[PDB]
């Protein structure tokens, strides 16, 4: 859970996101699925976010 | 009635500023030891400090001189001889004054002010004339004012030897600063400087143009504004200096602190009162937030003298120190603040350079924090807790104090002052009559 | 009196004219021009060019009260915490109003 620092496309499939809080940011490698649920969504940079890892 | 009829008397603190103390003389056992100190080991050390020249010997621990960078002259035309003063010889009883900086610049600019500083350090330090200078220099100082200085040194004391080296990086030498990065906060400006195996990147150094001075003059700009209906002292910046150095303080969470800040509940004891001098022979004021603002929980009436003569500070404890964080919100300075600062060099710079190796971990290690204007409490702890949220978690972030901000630079260059590392960047009164003051030596704590 | 001989007796120790410099160069004498502004001495040199702005959305304070505020007002450009510092706002001296944007270094012009 954290405010989405970065979206960065990976690829032309792979997302890398970055996540912050108050206490760290930290990057993430999302799955095209995971990222298609995250862009179902409309998260964009500056948002914040709650994400499930394995779920 | 009862919530501020039960109140004790107001806790109120006397004005202060800037004044005249006893005379010093001239401290002739300085030029005896210089003397009988070791050949190639003496120098005299100036710490070109905007809110205090510091001048002294570098065998010794401490600068014996502290002088502010001002001068006056003028006659009582009634007694005829002509007076001339620079330093607290200035009483700040004319006071008619000038100064060698520009107004909350680090660089001089009036050099016959900075001559006359120069004239009182020399005689202080008992010159009888031939002894090397070690003296402070601005982050990138301009050209024409190295040049000016020098041409002082070499042309009008005829100087064996001057090196310039910046007060900050003095600072992180006498502390063990190895690698790390340099938070400094001055009278004139706020840097921090990336030093890398005990090289400045000055390259990669940036400059936020905010510092004790101008603390001191938006504490004045807001105080005569809170009493714009007129207040009956003499407002003045060496007075808005001595509250910001005594009442201010860093919110380690700004909005969460100040909106709550005139709340009557405890405003008492979130208000502190200072006292100018003076000489005697269902809507109501207890509902505005002006009224708390401006006279806090007390009734005020224009008949007492000594209530009409006092300045509430409330909301400005905070509200000043936040400049450095927030510059554009606060006091529209078109400058990014302190933690966005250092955290584009930690993430975007420095590991961006070449050859670097382990950016940010090596500097990020040791954030340093140098000069007065860092020394408001939790100044440290919210640097800290800024850069946190900015860096990989669980980083080794280390925010770190020197162990005194003003004197360590001095420290450090009187440690310095007679390396081989220094020597080495000595500049010889032959090598200036070659080179002009224009040259100046490369070196680890000094400017390309 | 004594007082004022006294205090100019300070004035006389003080006195850096009093005082004789044998270290200063008598020949030496400076160039009358030496004396310039930072601006003059850059518009002269034609790094010192080391900040840039912060391109986050800066926070809204209150001109008068440093309170946050959630207004502005159309009509001065102050910003305000609440309807009563709205209302010494508008009932302000002529001239404080460029007061507390100079403040925040905001003008009119
Ligand atoms: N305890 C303190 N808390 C806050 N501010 C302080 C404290 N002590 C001194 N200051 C302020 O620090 C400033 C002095 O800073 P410092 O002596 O490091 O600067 P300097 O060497 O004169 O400046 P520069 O290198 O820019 O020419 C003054 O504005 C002074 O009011
Ligand atoms: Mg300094």
């Amino acid at each position: 859970e954290g405010e989405v620092t970065e979206m960065t496309p990976e690829e032309a499939s792979t997302l890398l996101i970055g996540l912050k809080s108050a206490r760290g940011q930290k990057k993430l490698r999302l799955d095209p699925s995971i990222y298609e649920a995250i862009q179902k969504e409309r998260v964009q940079v500056g948002d914040v976010i709650y994400i499930e890892t394995n779920t | 009635d009862e919530p501020w009829k039960r109140l004790p008397p107001p806790t109120v603190y006397p004005v202060k500023e800037a004044r005249f103390e006893k005379y010093i003389p001239p401290q002739l056992d300085g030029r005896e030891r210089a003397l009988a100190q070791p050949p190639g080991q003496v120098a005299i050390v100036i710490d070109n400090g905007s809110h205090s020249v510091r001048a002294g010997w570098n065998f010794e621990d401490k600068p014996r001189l502290a002088i502010p960078p001002i001068m006056s002259k003028y006659r009582d035309r009634k007694m005829g001889k002509t007076f001339s003063f620079a330093g607290s010889d200035c009483y700040a009883a004319r006071s008619h004054i000038r100064n060698a900086f520009e107004a909350g610049t680090g660089i001089v600019s009036n050099w016959d002010v900075m001559e006359h500083v120069l004239d009182y350090v020399f005689v202080k330090l008992g010159m009888n004339e031939d002894m090397p200078i070690v003296m402070t220099e601005a982050v990138a100082n301009l050209p024409y004012s190295r040049k000016s200085m020098s041409e002082i040194i070499f042309e009008c004391y005829g100087a064996p030897s001057l090196v310039y080296g910046i007060d900050s990086l003095f600072s992180f030498r006498h502390n063990q600063g190895q690698t790390g990065l340099v938070v400094s906060s001055s009278y004139s400006a706020t840097h921090v400087i990336p030093v890398y195996n005990r090289k400045a990147l000055l390259s990669q150094a940036i400059r936020l143009n905010w510092g004790g001075w101008h603390m001191a003059e938006y504490m004045l700009k807001l105080l005569k504004l809170k009493y714009y209906t007129g207040f009956p002292g003499k407002l003045n910046s060496s007075q808005t200096e001595h509250m910001v150095r005594d009442f201010c303080y860093v919110s380690l969470d700004y909005d969460r602190e100040l909106a709550g800040y005139l709340d009557w509940t405890g405003l008492e004891d979130r208000e502190r009162i200072v006292q100018y001098p003076y000489t005697e022979e269902q809507r109501d004021w207890s509902k505005s937030l002006l009224h708390a603002f401006r006279y806090g929980p007390r009734p005020f009436d224009p008949s007492s003298q000594a209530e009409t003569h006092r300045v509430h500070l409330n909301v400005e404890r905070i509200r000043v120190p936040e400049v450095l964080f927030q510059p554009a919100a606060i006091a529209g300075v078109d400058q990014a603040g302190l933690v966005e600062i250092a955290g584009d060099i930690l993430c975007q710079r420095l590991p961006s350079l070449p050859g670097i190796q382990d950016a940010p971990d090596a500097f990020l290690r040791d954030v340093f924090l140098t000069g007065g204007n860092t020394l408001f409490q939790n100044f440290d702890e919210r640097l800290r807790q800024g850069l946190m949220a900015l860096l990989p978690v669980g980083a080794p972030l280390r925010v770190r104090r020197a162990q005194d901000a003003i004197l360590d630079a001095w420290r450090g260059a009187a440690g310095w002052a007679c390396t081989e590392e220094a020597k080495a960047a000595w500049i010889t009164r032959e090598e200036y009559l070659e080179k002009g003051g224009e040259y100046i030596k490369e070196h680890d704590l000094g400017n390309a | 009196q004594s007082a004022q001989a006294a205090h100019q007796a300070l004035v006389e120790q003080l006195d850096l004219h009093s005082i004789h410099k044998t270290f200063r160069n008598p020949n030496w004498r400076p160039n009358q021009r030496r004396n310039k502004t930072i601006k003059a001495i850059l518009g002269e040199s034609q790094t010192n060019i080391e900040s840039a702005p912060s391109l986050a959305p800066m926070k809204h304070y209150c001109d008068v009260t440093g309170l946050p505020a959630p207004y502005l007002d159309p009509k001065t450009r102050l910003r305000y915490h609440n309807k009563e510092i709205f209302a010494m706002i508008r009932n302000l001296p002529q001239g404080m109003g460029e007061q507390f944007l100079e403040a925040r270094g905001a003008h009119t012009v």
